[PDB]
């Protein structure tokens, strides 16, 4: 029972890293506009 | 960059004014960088900060139904030119295709497809 | 083979025909369920017929329509009308699913209805068909002699009837196994149960289970009391132990509740137990007065560090271009913490002359960390620095009051009336340069002395200071009210500090109120969402900055998946480099539950852009994993060390220093190259100024307290977090607004050693202890695997890895009680037949009185 609930928390840890990258990839395009135009 | 005189009162002979030292370093160019704490009288490094309120945020947002008329105004000129606009896009993609076949490039071909996408979906929005 | 012949006989009216047609479907199922879906509405129509008595067998097959179709939502609903026709022990493919599917339906109807009432399982709110099946699986697990599956399924169902009946019936007496089962459900309630209301009910029931048996583990008895934070069950433990008082019984729980209990919990045990009688020798121990005196001798004679380490680093830079003078006073306090060694200040006289009044602020306050643990000499040694004596500047008095609250923190109730009355007298009359500096230090003194203790007069005394619109005296006045709101606090101050923050045009006052909001909610978890939303909705960069600290403190320890998503959205939204940095620092406090998954999140943010954010990701490994350390976390901090950015290397040497505390060869081979880099930055003069701050701090962290203490936010005893340790580290990772926030790190110092105390003489005996800590396996540095045993007396340095195998010898006539729990802390022993004293360790108490 203890090891069964450990797998449920691992699915949330994979979701935290998955939802952040999907949001980061769209924000990287905003930093590219501040980069190539400024330099 | 800014430079401030010294009214003291926090300094007198030797003290440590200007709380919250953070952000960037000295930088600048040459002369005033060599001496900072040695001679603080007429020169020393500073930082620049800007404070805006809630009303000042939308003040610069006015760049983007007045502008709606200009959206359909550009569509009027392209309405008669819809045959001439796509004529130059298709003939350009044909010439870029032969250059890719004779390479045996994709950068110049992708730039033409991007302008075609903006001339299609936006033209559909007129209906 | 089609289902048409068997299903066509139900269109007529007969008693025998309707029986034979239904029973034939139960025999052949997997073949005929294809055509039953078309006849499904005709079969379910017979359930409402009162003259049809086969509905028990009909509902069993009707549930198999969606069960064979692949939809389990409707399969469990129609299977509840079978009554006795529903098999249990058959253990077939249909039984192992619908029963398990009913468990999921039992949980969905539980947590949603648990908010309204917890008794729904008794009443008709929940379908009794699901409850009856839920109880049959409980008795099935009892026959298998497994308490994990029987008691674990009731935790997610929110039912107190099975947990109390099943766990108590299995108690036998011996009791060592029953306590472990109780310890499991307390840890299982952290993972499975996401609600704090259900935990409060388990903590109360698990307490009375061990109170009926005379032999029980006393560490678990306090485990349910500290997490509940209630005085009802706390006083009940001392009632049974009144006549049961023993050397290693009543005195064993006194030292464990010093840092476990809050400020309000310690004041109740002293006042309430006074009327019923109490041991006069055990009085000051509950408050913690003598507790700090036990380690004054331990950190003195056992200190192997050399004083010349700070002299060589300080002599490198002096006079013109004065920076380290603020940082040297910080590094001086760590190494001399608890040893009461002032010789460094009296060593080089020109260092006091070159130190300015602003440098004397951290120089006079450095005595609070050095003399921390001695409450008698706190005001005696600092008397010339304390107010009332003529000095050369007001910063000397203001700098002394800041360090005055370090030693007296939590005990400042005696000095509270003295400090806050000066602020009231200086509130109406102000504007002078000497008045604002005097109150600026007084606000820092009243805050740290009253830190942790809720006081109404302290909150009201600092309210009128903000109305005068003074940023010098208003900045310290905002942080003083937040230190008293730790833990629960007053919810009325949430809306007051939030409203007055937007009406103030001062930057330091608005920032102080935003940071104070995070200190109001401590351990609230989802209960702090009301303040989190209001702070993130505002456009102020200061209010949005403190929003990440609220998530860090409330979700500290046990976290939640929804709290991490909020910290990740703020870093990608706000353009402030400081607010984005506070988001990655707050990720360390939510991961305190498991230190293994910490580097997995940090490694993704180490290679990203925004070097200001990369500076905060370095402390992410200096918060959670700093108490233990990992080899995988070292590679994450490698690119931050080679980063040419100045302030990134500042955060790298600090994080690498806390991980390498008490590390030597044959343990972490990388400690040699990293420790030499701390002195290389000081030696190299080509480095910039911003990169040399972390060099003098890192050398004082590893040597802090003579390597007799470590930096840890908590330890495992009752399964709780320290109030002053978690809040103190939030500032330790922040150098931007005010650099020497590391003075708050002194409250988080946890000495690591095993000190036995014999209750006969109320002193520390001397005897050997069999352990695996021999230097051939684990040792300590000087200026995994275990084979051979080891023996050493008390009052010796014991690493946190060495404290797990410590065992007391029973041939010396010393009866252990706590034995080894796998961590540090005082273990009070017992005595069987007292005759004559064996040995005694002479402490510094004999040299004074």
């Amino acid at each position: 029972y203890f090891k069964l609930k450990k797998l449920e928390k691992e699915y949330e840890l994979l979701t935290l890293q998955e939802d952040y990258i999907k949001d980061e990839q769209r924000h990287l395009k905003r930093e590219l506009k501040r980069a190539q135009e400024e330099v | 960059d800014a430079f401030r005189l010294i009214d003291t009162g926090a300094l007198i002979n030797n003290l440590e004014p200007r709380q919250t030292t953070s952000n960037t370093g000295l930088l600048n160019k040459a002369n005033i960088q060599a001496l900072i704490h040695g001679l603080n009288r007429h020169y020393y490094s500073l930082n620049i900060d800007y404070h805006k309120t809630a009303k000042e945020t939308k003040m610069l947002m006015n760049l983007h139904y007045e502008e709606k008329e200009e959206s359909n105004l550009a569509a009027t000129k392209s309405m008669v030119k819809i045959a001439e606009q796509y004529s130059k896009r298709i003939e350009e993609e044909k010439e870029l295709t032969e250059e890719e076949l004779k390479t045996r490039p994709k950068k110049h071909l992708s730039e033409t497809a991007d302008e075609t996408l903006e001339n299609n979906i936006v033209s559909v929005l007129t209906a | 083979t089609t289902a048409a012949p068997l299903l066509a006989l139900l269109r007529e009216n007969q008693d025998s025909v309707k029986t034979y047609a239904l029973e034939s479907i139960n025999n052949v199922v997997d073949q005929l369920w294809s055509e039953i879906s078309n006849e499904l509405p005709d079969i379910e129509a017979l359930y409402d017929d009162d003259t049809f008595s086969d509905r028990e067998m009909a509902a069993l097959i009707a549930s198999k329509v969606y069960y064979n179709l692949g939809e389990y939502e409707s399969a469990v609903k129609y299977a509840l009308a079978a009554k006795d026709r529903f098999d249990i022990d058959e253990k077939s493919q249909f039984v192992e699913t619908i029963v398990s599917k009913s468990i999921e339906m039992y949980v969905q109807e539980a947590s949603k209805q648990y908010t309204k009432d917890e008794q729904f399982y008794t009443k008709d709110i929940i379908d009794p068909k699901l409850t009856s099946i839920f109880e049959r699986m409980i008795e099935k697990c009892l026959k298998a002699s497994e308490l994990k599956l029987a008691l674990g399924i009731a935790l997610e169902g929110y039912r107190l009837d099975i947990i109390e009946s099943a766990l108590k019936s299995k108690l036998d007496q011996s009791t060592s196994e029953n306590v472990k089962i109780i310890n499991y459900l307390l840890t299982l309630a952290i993972t499975t149960v996401t609600n704090s209301k259900f935990r409060s009910s388990i903590l109360r029931k698990s307490f009375d289970f061990l109170m009926n048996m005379p032999n029980c583990d006393y560490l678990t008895l306090n485990k349910v009391v500290v997490n509940l934070n209630d005085a009802g069950l706390a006083l009940q433990l001392f009632k049974k132990l009144k006549e049961e008082n023993d050397e290693g019984l009543s005195a064993q729980i006194a030292f464990d509740l010093v840092s476990s209990a809050s400020q309000q919990l310690l004041e109740i045990l002293v006042t309430e137990l006074t009327a019923q009688g109490y041991d006069p020798a055990l009085l000051n121990i509950l408050s913690g007065l003598p507790t700090c005196d036990y380690y004054n001798t331990f950190l003195l004679n056992n200190k192997n560090i050399d004083i010349g380490l700070l002299n060589k680093s300080k002599s490198s830079l002096d006079g013109k271009f004065s920076l380290f003078h603020t940082a040297v006073s910080v590094a001086n306090g760590f190494m001399h913490a608890g040893t009461t060694d002032n010789s460094f200040i009296k060593a080089n006289l020109p260092w006091l002359g070159k130190a300015q009044n602003w440098a004397k602020f951290t120089a006079t306050a450095s005595l609070g960390v050095i003399h921390k643990g001695n409450l008698l000499e706190g005001k005696k040694v600092m008397a010339p620095y304390l107010p009332g004596s003529r000095a050369s500047s007001r910063f000397i008095k203001g700098g002394s009051l800041y360090g005055l609250g370090l030693i007296y923190a939590g005990f400042g109730r005696d000095t509270t009336d003295y400090l806050k009355n000066i602020i009231v007298e200086n509130s109406g009359t102000s504007g002078d340069e000497d008045v604002d500096v005097l109150l600026h230090g007084a606000s820092l003194g009243i805050g740290l002395a009253a830190m942790g203790s809720a006081n109404i007069e302290v909150y009201e005394a600092l309210k009128e200071v903000l109305y005068n619109d003074s940023a010098t005296s208003g900045e310290a006045a905002a942080l003083g009210m937040g230190l008293c709101m730790l833990g629960t606090g007053k919810p009325e101050a949430i809306h007051d500090m939030f409203t007055y923050s937007q009406e103030t045009q001062h930057g330091n006052i608005t920032r102080g109120l935003a940071v104070g909001l995070a200190l109001i909610n401590y351990g609230r978890q989802e209960l702090a969402d009301d303040l989190i939303t209001k702070m993130l909705a505002s456009d102020e960069s200061l209010l949005r900055y403190g929003g990440a600290f609220t998530i860090a403190l409330a979700y500290a320890g046990t976290g939640n998946n929804s709290a991490v998503k909020r910290l990740l959205h703020v870093a990608v939204s706000d353009s402030n480099d400081d607010v984005r940095r506070a988001a990655v620092i707050a990720l360390g406090f939510v991961l305190l539950r498991d230190y293994t998954t910490v580097p997995r999140i940090v490694q993704l943010l180490s290679k990203s852009h925004n070097a200001h954010v990369r500076c905060g990701t370095a402390f992410a490994l200096g918060i959670a994993c700093a108490g233990k350390g990992l080899q995988s976390a070292i590679d994450v901090l490698d690119p931050l060390t080679k980063d040419p950015v100045d302030f990134v290397r500042q955060a790298a040497m600090i994080a690498l220093s806390m991980i390498l505390i008490q590390q030597t060869e044959k343990l972490n081979p990388q400690v040699a190259d990293i420790n030499k880099n701390f002195l290389s930055v000081i030696t190299n003069k080509h480095q910039e100024g911003l990169a040399k701050f972390g060099a003098c701090v890192a050398q004082g962290i590893m040597n802090a307290g003579g390597r007799n203490v470590t930096i840890q936010l908590e330890n495992a005893d009752t399964g709780t977090l320290d109030t002053k340790s978690v809040v103190g580290l939030v500032m330790f990772s922040q150098f931007w607004y005010w650099f020497p926030l590391a003075h708050f790190l002194s409250l988080s110092f946890t000495p690591t050693t095993v000190i036995g105390i014999r209750g006969s003489d109320q002193a520390i005996p001397k005897f050997q202890m069999n352990c695996y800590a021999k230097e051939d396996a684990f040792s300590y540095p000087r200026m995994k695997y275990s084979s051979k045993p080891y023996k050493v007396d008390n009052m010796t340095r014991i690493l946190p890895q060495q404290s797990r195998y410590i065992s007391f010898i029973k041939d010396d006539r010393f009866v252990p009680v706590r034995k080894f729990k796998g961590n540090n802390g005082v273990v009070v022993l017992r005595d069987r037949e007292p005759k004559e004293p064996v040995a005694l360790i002479e402490t510094v108490r004999q040299m004074k009185d």
